[PDB]
């Protein structure tokens, strides 16, 4: 429409990597991934429960750092609530039990010979009415023959509108095809009746209808001299009335009929699924890096762990952080670690409490502290560690203290340590050790070193690919490979992505069908032991 | 933006107060040859007999100075075809008009508004005491040169200091004071004389933003309003 | 004015006072500002059940004065009333005139736009705190500068600015927005995050530092 | 007086064409049923 | 304070919950009364126990509803 | 001195005083200058037909003093009744001597060229307002610098500037004309807008800024 200015006081939010969450929550259409870029969008795609409280925690676990964009999936096969009432299939755009609260009714107005529609739903405070359903336009004939009429005939094969005809007595004054032609939008009828001498036709003032002409209903020989009768077209008007808004949709089985204000049925979240792998398959190509399942079940932890290894074999590195239960014992934890001792997995012990922004002092299980942790770890720049970073947790339901924070960490399980003051939340996380058994190798053992390796490796792969694997010519022997690789390493040292490298310790071997490469790099990783000595001259 | 291979160059423009209210919006067709910006500090150093003392008072008035030449060849304009000499003369006439009208201490209207279309930065500025120095030497006979120096008042993002709308909750213009004063004007000279006597007696007996809610500053105004509707002595008190 | 705080695990009451005032000894004043009994903070949340209003626990919110209002008995009294609603004293309460943000955003700078409305029943809709601040920026900026029938230099020059779509003009719109928004003391400052010139649509987004 | 009388412009009213709460002008919330919801009374009242 | 059956809703949105309602009205939200009124009423009670006094006799004659002047 | 204005569609008398003088408070004294009855500005002309001289309606002129003369009672009394006679009094009335307008433009810088005339009946012609200025300027310009019997250094050296029509002579003539015109304090500035040559004929035109 016309020129104007707008100011929206946007409530959105009340950055490089991507974070993946699969869990249980009671809204959103099932078995399709979503990208969440805004908390206020998550409150509207979803509604309630762990998947949303997880996201509300992930984007707030530190006062300065925060997680990137989040990929979500719901772990339920929620049906949509629906009913067959009248001649209409009513189906709700909401999927789950919540949709059962919806109410729909219809009543016919005597003063306009049309329907009045009402839809109600409680939790969104939605309760609005649509009226004058049909009434799409009126005709009055003005010639002085005794009594004239019009007619509108269907396509009997399809129940679509076929002709509109004007009859003065027995004579067809005029007619128009409606199975497509000139008149596919109703606008051309609104000229081509008026332009004749003996007839005039005019629209209702309540909005621009201008429907597709094939949607009229079958009528024959309706008087329009004594009255300015409506053309009806009651079903197809519902789309113009309500399609773009609200919670409900309508579909036809048959004649539309009034009915009392009635509830829907069949909104069902269903049984929880016995396995998560079939839905976990969908994250395979959405571009994630860090993934957390929102459940303590051991089968889910084994499936996700095997899934991450399968992705890592296929050119996509990934890492899983997992928690377990409500305040687990050492025996349980080392039982979970021993069954799951592969790399690219990390296990978290504690179960905390968080001040959720509703004012809701939420006591929160271990697999949700894993979200708070994974969120922070995902948001930081590549090559930093969670090592000695603080977390904004309120209090802990915990056993483990300083001597246990040898035992657990030494066996490759992460835990949060209580420091009595000044460090922002009194709580910092001791290490970034993984679930792998052998700690001697730092790439396997310590998360941050792996997280720097995985993206550095991908870049070496991608840059070697188009320079050489493209096979542009064999006439480029191994001496040139040393030139390209030393140039490549020289950039990484300059860009701080590696600490340093020796240039004259590179060996290349080639046989025309295959080239072999050897190189050394000196890595960059967080300090962890500081031994500062004192001496004096007395 | 500068010419960086991603966006084309864009060139400086200066907004002036229009004498009927609103503005003129002048722009240069060749950018400056020299561009200098100074940021002096009010820090001072004094040397005591046994120690040095470092003292600072904050940021000082910045200076902007740049020098350039108006192009030779004719160039189309957003409402004409103006040559370099016409552009330079227009500039001199704007500057002359802005300087001459400031004969009341300071213009009540706008300072000059400066847009750095080249490196992203915006300032409010005033003519420096160097002024618009124009010269044309033997070298480059058909090219004019201009030298402009300015002083920065503040960032263009921030509105004027005195013009900021304060909170002003409650009532800044209380009716109690007004109707008290009207009462006391309406009193008879003897009435006010007796009120003065009562005030002096009370003073002898001393010894030997406004809001009607959640505020005590306006307590006296409610009490001062009384002692006139009620005859607390032949005249009010305080 | 004040600052919020959130109570942490086994948080020492004296640590709060030290952490925000440097000396320990002002904790006597802080606990009087917050109407606490002797158990100032407690680990167990079941203990709060007994005297909820006069007993705080982990994750509860406390009010921290600024140093100047520390010993003012009147501030102590008022700060004992507005507990976790103190924002309302700075930003204020005013009448709602944004009856539908779906309406005026599609009509923009004109006469005959906004109107009083009613939330609930009988009580006229009063819009408060941050929601007052939303309105008092929005309703200000939509008004043209000359408009209002007392205290002129209200409003903004925004309606003048529909010139040519070229980049300089876009920065001029940024400047008038910045100028208009920083004109009220309730906001510290403003700056532009991003802007987007479509073929005839300006879009841009701005930060503002509301106080508290 | 809930469930009872309200008064017409006429005492000569004898046939009540429509009785209705207004969603807007004529656009009806409830149209009421005569002898069940309201009835005519007095020839002078809609009467609940 | 609120009459019975006024909440009708919960903010946590867990779809297991069908309906919510307070069985009894809340009436424990006592107002704030300064000790001045308490002290006044206590002093009035203490003064009304005086015997063989003009003011106490006068006060005691006021118990009958028809005794005014 | 004063500024002219006109009544706009449903503009209130408050609005005018606020826009020109800043404070709305001044409208009260401002109505006395325009001699208005209570309905000070009223939209309808068939309502002005009630008592036409004591009102203003849509499309009518208004008078707007400068702020110094706003409080003067004499300025109030004079502006009340004189109305359109303001301009004439403010720029002056005197006898018309431009009797032969076709003729004096055939012999300028020669004497004996102007003469009294008669307009109306039985009274010497008089000129007023803008035409008072056209007369005096035209005469003054065509008078040599020291030829009035008192207050000499009045007039121009236009009779002395006849020369070889090279451009320096033309700029000299331009400057003399500008000095000539800018002598009267009632005129703000003059500037040339064209100078043009036709062999032995000069031609050009000047724009003069007369005070409101």
């Amino acid at each position: 429409t016309r020129p104007h200015a707008s100011i929206e006081v946007d409530t959105s939010g009340i950055s490089e990597k991507v974070f993946c969450l699969i869990g249980q929550a009671e809204g959103g259409e099932p078995n399709t991934v979503y990208e969440l870029r805004n908390y206020s969008q998550a409150k509207r795609l979803f509604r309630s429960g762990e998947l949303l409280d997880a996201i509300e925690l992930a984007w707030g676990s530190n006062p300065n750092y925060t997680a990137g964009r989040i990929l979500a999936m719901r772990i339920e096969d929620a049906k949509p609530a629906s009913a067959e009432i009248g001649g209409l299939k009513i189906t709700s755009k909401i999927y789950g039990n919540v949709a059962n609260n919806i109410q729909v009714g219809l009543e016919k107005n005597t003063l306009s010979d049309s329907l009045r529609l009402r839809v109600i739903f409680q939790d969104d405070r939605f309760n609005e009415v649509y009226d004058n359903i049909g009434n799409i336009f009126t005709i009055k004939y003005k010639g002085e023959e005794a009594n004239a009429t019009f007619s509108v005939e269907h396509d009997e094969e399809t129940q679509k509108a076929s002709r509109l005809v004007l009859k003065v007595g027995d004579q067809e004054v005029k007619s128009y095809d409606l199975t497509g032609g000139a008149y596919d939008y109703t606008n051309a009828i609104i000229t081509d009746i008026n332009q004749l001498p003996d007839f005039e036709a005019k629209l209702s003032p309540f909005g621009d209808k201008n429907l597709e002409s094939s949607k009229l209903d079958k009528i024959e020989n309706a008087n329009i001299k004594d009255k300015a009768v409506y053309v009806k077209a009651v079903f197809g008007d519902l789309e113009k009335q309500t399609a773009y808004n609200g919670i409900v949709s309508f579909e036809q089985l048959k004649t539309i009929e009034p009915f009392e204000l009635t509830k829907l049925k069949g909104g069902t979240n269903g049984e929880p699924p016995a396995t998560w792998a079939d839905k976990l398959d969908k994250f395979a190509h959405e571009g994630g890096y860090y993934i957390v399942p929102l459940s303590s079940k051991q089968s889910v932890h084994a499936e996700v762990a095997s899934f991450v290894k399968e992705r890592s074999d296929a050119g996509e590195p990934m890492r899983a952080i997992v928690g377990g239960g409500f305040n687990e014992s050492k025996e349980q934890l080392f039982g979970r670690q021993a069954s799951l001792s592969n790399p690219r997995v990390s296990l978290v012990a504690n179960s905390g409490t968080f001040v959720m922004d509703d004012g809701r002092k939420n006591h929160v299980p271990a697999y949700m502290v894993a979200v708070a942790l994974g969120g922070l770890a995902s948001g930081l720049e590549i090559g930093e560690s969670i090592t000695f970073k603080p977390l904004r947790v309120s209090s802990l339901d915990q056993i483990y203290e300083s001597i246990d924070l040898d035992e657990l960490n030494e066996n490759g399980i992460i835990s949060i340590e209580f420091v009595r003051n000044r460090t922002n939340t009194f709580f910092r996380i001791v290490d970034d050790v993984t679930t792998f058994n052998d700690k001697s190798d730092p790439v396997k053992a310590e998360m941050a070193v792996g997280e720097a390796n995985d993206f550095l490796v991908s870049e070496l792969k991608v840059q070697l690919e188009d320079q050489f694997i493209g096979t542009r010519t064999i006439n480029t022997s191994a001496s040139i490979i040393k030139d390209f690789i030393q140039s490549y390493l020289g950039r990484k040292k300059r860009d701080n992505e590696i600490q340093d490298f020796p240039a004259e310790d590179v060996q290349v071997i080639v046989e025309g069908n295959e080239a072999r490469i050897s190189m050394t790099v000196y890595p960059i990783r967080s300090f962890k032991k500081i031994s500062v000595s004192l001496v004096y001259k007395q | 933006p500068q010419s960086d291979g991603i966006s084309n160059l864009h060139r400086i423009a200066l907004r002036f107060p229009k004498e009927g209210g609103g503005y003129d919006m002048y722009r240069f067709k060749v950018n400056p040859e020299n561009y200098t910006i100074d940021s002096p500090q009010r820090t001072t150093a004094i040397k005591t007999k046994s120690d040095i003392v470092i003292e600072d008072y904050g940021k000082d008035i910045e200076v902007i100075n740049f020098t350039g030449t108006t192009g030779f060849r004719p160039v189309r304009e957003a409402d004409g075809l103006k040559t370099g000499k016409q552009k330079m003369e227009e500039l001199q006439s704007r500057v002359s008009e802005y300087a001459m009208q400031g004969g009341s201490g300071n213009v009540s209207g706008s300072y000059l508004q400066f847009f750095n279309f080249t490196d992203d930065s915006y300032y409010k500025v005033h003519l420096a005491p160097q002024g618009l120095k124009i010269t044309r030497s033997k070298d480059e006979p058909l090219l004019f040169r201009y030298e402009i120096t300015l002083v920065v008042i503040g960032s263009l993002t921030e509105a004027d200091r005195s013009a900021v709308t304060t909170e002003e909750f409650g009532n800044v213009k209380p009716n109690a004071s007004q109707r008290v004063d009207e009462g006391i004007k309406e009193l008879d000279k003897n009435a006010r004389k007796t009120r003065d006597r009562n005030n002096q007696e009370i003073s002898r007996r001393e010894n030997t933003i406004y809001n009607p809610r959640q505020s005590t500053n306006g307590l006296k105004g409610n009490i001062d309003n009384m002692a006139l509707i009620i005859g607390y002595g032949d005249g009010g008190v305080s | 004015r004040f600052k919020k705080h959130v109570v942490q695990h086994e948080e020492t009451m004296q640590a709060i006072a030290q952490r925000y005032y440097g000396d320990v000894s002002y904790w006597i004043d802080l606990v009087e500002h917050n109407n606490l009994k002797y158990p100032y903070l407690v680990e167990t949340d079941e203990e709060k059940m007994k005297d909820p209003e006069r007993l705080a626990s982990t994750g509860d919110t406390l009010i921290i004065p600024i140093e100047s209002d520390l010993t003012d008995v009147s501030a102590k009294e008022i700060n004992s009333r507005d507990k976790d609603v103190l924002v309302e004293l700075a930003l204020g309460r005013d009448l709602n005139i944004t009856a539908d943000e779906k309406y005026f955003n599609e009509h923009g700078t004109s006469d005959n736009i906004l109107a009083f409305s009613t939330n609930g029943n009988g009580d006229l809709d009063t819009v408060k705190g941050i929601d007052n601040m939303k309105q008092q920026l929005q309703a200000r900026l939509l008004t043209p500068r000359g408009s209002l029938m007392l205290h002129p230099n209200y409003g903004s020059d925004l309606h003048n600015l529909f010139g040519l779509n070229i980049p300089e003009q876009a920065t001029l719109i940024e400047m008038e927005v910045l100028r208009t928004l920083t004109s009220d003391n309730r906001v510290k400052s403003a700056n532009l995050i991003d802007w987007k010139i479509q073929g005839n649509v300006y879009s841009g987004q701005f930060s503002v530092e509301i106080k508290s | 007086q809930g469930d009872g009388q309200d008064f017409l412009s006429n005492n000569t009213a004898f046939e009540i064409v429509k009785v209705w709460t207004e969603t807007s002008p004529g656009v009806t919330t409830k149209e009421y049923k005569q002898g069940e919801d309201f009835r005519l009374t007095d020839g002078q009242t809609i009467d609940w | 304070n609120v009459p019975e059956g006024t909440i009708n809703t919960i903010a946590s949105g867990s779809s297991l919950i069908r309906s919510v309602n307070n069985e009894y009205s809340f009436n424990t939200g006592t107002k704030e009364e300064s000790q001045e009124d308490f002290k006044r009423r206590f002093h009035s009670f203490v003064e009304s126990r005086g015997r063989a006094t003009n003011k106490s006799v006068r006060y005691g004659a006021l118990q009958i509803p028809d005794v005014e002047g």
